[PDB]
RNA sequence: CCCGUCGCUCCUACCGAUUGAAUGAUCCGGUGAAAUGUUCGGAUCGCGCGAGAAGUCCAUUGAACCUUAUCAUUUAGAGGAAGGAGAAGUCGUAACAAGGUUUCCGUAGGUGAACCUGCGGAAGGAUCAUUG
RNA sequence: GUUACUUUGAAGAAAUUAGAGUGCUCAAAGCAAGCCUACGCUCUGUAUACAUUAGCAUGGGAUAACAUUAUAGGAU
RNA sequence: GUAGGAUAGUGGCCUACCAUGGUGGUGACGGGUGACGGAGAAUUAGGGUUCGAUUCCGGAGAGGGAGCCUGAGAAACGGCUA
RNA sequence: GAAACUGCGAAUGGCUCAUUAAAUCAGUUAUAGUUUGUUUGAUGGUAUCUACUACUCGGAUAACCGUAGUAAUUCUAGAGCU
């Protein structure tokens, strides 16, 4: 290619979207912002695909231009506007908060919230430096600056972030003992404590989550993210907890409640 | 006997190499000459009758089986096309337009007739099947 | 003594007609000889520490960072001024015959003077930015043997 | 039952004068559009200044062409010489029996053709055998 | 001293393949859809597996390969 | 290798000087391909064999070369210059 | 509110597989070796200093209008505005 790319074939479209592989040539591509592209779910799909408010993409277009709908307390009017993880999403009309948190099959869910969890969302540290003038400042892993931060604070904590006034209200260290959730791989929506972490010079971390049932697994350092301080998350989590269920016992489940 | 070791794979592997020439039907989808071929590779190929001509059988049968010598359109080379049925060389004239397929033994030669490797299909735009059975009618140009 | 060049070799940042001097000063201040230890666990020789050599891409004195991915091998070749060949020595799996076969890799890389090698002896190469048209990997560790 | 020359028809390639031809890619040397940078230049335009076109100078990238040579893929050719196939051709009878001179291998020579002969070799011999 | 080898883990686009659910009238398919007609509900579902070699991390130390041994210039 | 130039930046990418180096039967170099590569397709004891121009990913091209303006992004061709 | 100036886009998409055999490409790496319109989050303190508008500086040009050239082209020259 000569420079950007500004179309998304249907089939190379992340498949936790779970777009119809007849639905079409293309899927919306998520726009620049505070979220990867592979770890978005842009508005339109959000608004047609799952709340079912809108039936077209046009319908989508028109909801959003009448400044109905506000991601992290502010009106966003791109349909292909990339909301992730943690983000809130609320519409006032409908008296409707949500947070966008991975299921245990690692799908964004669009949990419901109460008016006062919709007030702050969870971040993670990137890293922290000194801008210019020498001001120390911290960013997040969904496109936040933060200037003058805690000096206790580092990388890969997570911050409790007042949407209403932009500031941190209290963090998290990342260390063992502490529920996190998978934010990637296979793992990806699974809750559980850290239980040890292991350390390779010049080479990714690993670390050992332990979930609720006791099923052991391992991931990633860049794809942990610390939900609160102990074994209890400071938000409210989906259905299941974050706990995975082999096919078996979902096979169970199921057929008991048929009958 | 076989070589075994352990290390010894690049050995199996160029001796096989090596080998396979050894095949026949290997060697030829493998040297290109395909390509040099009356046909070059297809399964049929258009040409001009250019004359008639009466091929004995082979022993132990005798028989005059009739064929026409044939100018490949593509390429300009001359082949020898049997003209299957009763009566079906009356259908071919000299300088008519015909259609070549294989005798189906992949370029050799068929049953008593000696030296052929292709037959007559259609005539004219016309099948040889077609004016065999009277289902359709030769174009008078 | 190392003023071999037509030009004059120096490290660069290191200020030597200084009023003052380098007693206390850390490494590079001061005017005193500059060096920096790599990490992963690599040690720096005592030879660069106290050398007086200027080499820009010396991993303990120059400009280079290590960074990707560490190989070992031996010594093919050290005609080279700076730099020497080293032959990676591996086994490629012959997957329809269940076998393998011998191969080998030659991967130019710069050494420092603070090295001393020679044809056949065990060495552990990084990796670094370019430094020629073939030369991607400096020598961290020599093995005499 | 069987071998070859010779005689007829057809088919396939091979050699070949033609200092053969075409195309593509590299090699030697030469010319070299256009553009870019640089030097000079100053139609002209605004307030002694500023901007500035045509043109010009030397370089860089460099198409295109010419010369030399080498590879790759095709292709014409008077004529020559091979092989194969085809119901009922001619001359012999070389191989099959000890095939009527056992056969065959290498080498050399010679005869219309099969073939013959010399030297050494093999049994795949027509002898597993003379302490007779 | 250096490797081969084996175990385990991470990560490893979709589509295609295998495979769970689902009466497009059946089927090839598709990712739908089901109760009841409640001005609704099922947080509806849209699982899971596979993936040579090479790379990363981990446990083992049998079978193997390379290097070394005594002019002590050896160990402490 | 040293010092520079150029580049968005590393690098013989280019220049000056210096050294004689670099690859190769573990097949370099050269040639052929009716050779874009992959995800994949056909057939299926197992091992294998054959195919992959074509809707997904990556690359390249816009009759053949070359040069370039605009621009964040092009050596663009439904842009310009030879 | 046509027209026109200004801004942005036209480097995406679609098409094809000619060239290309460690090359493209797959998996796996690095940029501490760089550029990145845009989106998202943060961040902008010294200009006149003796001229001395900042209650706001100056000169043009399109559309328009009217004199046209050429066989001819979103080929093209003057003139009057804003
Ligand atoms: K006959
Ligand atoms: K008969
Ligand atoms: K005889
Ligand atoms: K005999
Ligand atoms: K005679
Ligand atoms: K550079
Ligand atoms: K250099
Ligand atoms: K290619
Ligand atoms: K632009
Ligand atoms: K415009
Ligand atoms: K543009
Ligand atoms: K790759
Ligand atoms: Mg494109
Ligand atoms: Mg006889
Ligand atoms: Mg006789
Ligand atoms: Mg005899
Ligand atoms: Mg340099
Ligand atoms: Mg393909
Ligand atoms: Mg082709
Ligand atoms: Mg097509
Ligand atoms: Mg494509
Ligand atoms: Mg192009
Ligand atoms: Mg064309
Ligand atoms: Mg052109
Ligand atoms: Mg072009
Ligand atoms: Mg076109
Ligand atoms: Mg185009
Ligand atoms: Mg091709
Ligand atoms: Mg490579
Ligand atoms: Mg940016």
């Amino acid at each position: 290619a000569r420079g950007l790319k500004k179309h998304l074939k249907r089939l190379n479209a992340p498949k936790h979207w779970m777009l119809d592989k007849l639905g079409g040539a293309f899927a919306p591509k998520p726009s620049s912002g505070p979220h990867k592209s592979r770890e978005c779910l842009p508005l339109i799909i959000i608004l047609r695909n799952r709340l079912k408010y809108a039936l077209t993409y046009r319908e989508v277009i028109s909801i959003l231009m009448q400044r109905q709908v506000m991601v992290d307390s502010k009106v966003r009017t791109d349909k292909t506007y990339p909301a992730g993880f943690m983000d809130v999403v609320s519409i006032p009309k409908t008296n409707e908060n949500f947070r966008l948190l991975y299921d245990t099959k690692g799908r964004f869910r669009l949990h419901s919230v109460r008016d006062e969890e919709a007030k702050f969302k969870l971040c993670k540290v990137r890293s922290v430096q000194f801008g210019q003038k020498g001001i120390p400042y911290l960013n997040t892993y969904d496109g936040r600056t933060i200037r003058y931060p805690d000096p206790l604070i580092k990388a890969n904590d997570t911050i409790k972030l007042d949407l209403e006034s932009n500031k941190i209200v209290d963090f998290i260290k990342f260390d063992v003992g502490n529920v996190v959730m998978v934010t990637g791989g296979r793992n990806r929506g699974r809750v559980g404590v850290i239980k040890n972490r292991e350390k390779h010079k010049g080479s990714f971390e690993t670390v050992h989550i332990q979930d609720a049932l006791g099923h052991e697994f391992a991931t990633r350092l860049g794809n942990v993210f610390t939900l609160g301080k102990g074994t209890k998350p400071w938000v409210s989590l989906p259905k299941g907890k974050g706990i995975k269920l082999s096919i078996i016992e979902e096979a169970r489940k199921r057929l008991a409640a048929q009958s | 006997g076989k070589t075994r070791g352990m290390g010894a794979g690049r050995k199996l592997k160029s001796h096989r190499r090596r080998q396979r020439w050894a095949d026949k039907s290997y060697k030829k989808s493998h040297l290109g000459n395909e390509w040099k071929k009356p046909f070059a590779g297809s399964s049929h190929a258009k040409g001009i009758v250019l004359e008639k001509i009466g091929i004995e059988a082979k022993q132990p049968n005798s028989a005059i089986r009739k064929c026409a010598r044939v100018q490949l359109i593509k390429n300009g080379k001359k082949i020898a096309a049997f003209v299957p049925n009763d009566g079906c060389l009356n259908y071919i004239e000299e300088n008519d337009e015909v259609l070549i397929a294989g005798f189906g033994r992949k370029g050799h030669a068929v049953g008593d007739i000696p030296g052929v490797r292709f037959k007559v299909v259609k005539v004219s735009g016309v099948s040889l099947l077609a004016l065999f059975k009277e289902k359709k009618e030769k174009p008078r140009s | 003594a190392e003023q071999t060049e037509k030009a004059f070799l120096k490290q660069p940042g290191v200020f030597l007609s200084s009023k003052k001097t380098g007693k206390g000063k850390r490494p590079g201040k001061g005017g005193n000889r500059y060096f920096k230890s790599i990490g992963l666990g690599f040690k720096t020789p005592r030879e660069a520490t106290e050398g007086t050599y200027i080499d820009k891409k010396c991993p303990f004195t120059g400009n280079v960072s290590i960074r990707g991915r560490i190989l070992a091998g031996t010594c093919h070749s050290a005609k080279m001024n700076r730099t020497i060949i080293v032959r990676r020595n591996y086994l490629h799996y012959v997957k329809k015959y269940q076998r393998y076969e011998k191969r080998h890799s030659n991967i130019p890389a710069h050494i420092s003077p603070c090295f001393r090698v020679k044809e056949g002896d065990h060495v552990i190469i990084g990796q670094c930015r370019p430094l020629s048209k073939t030369v991607r990997f400096n020598v961290l560790k020599v093995i005499p043997a």
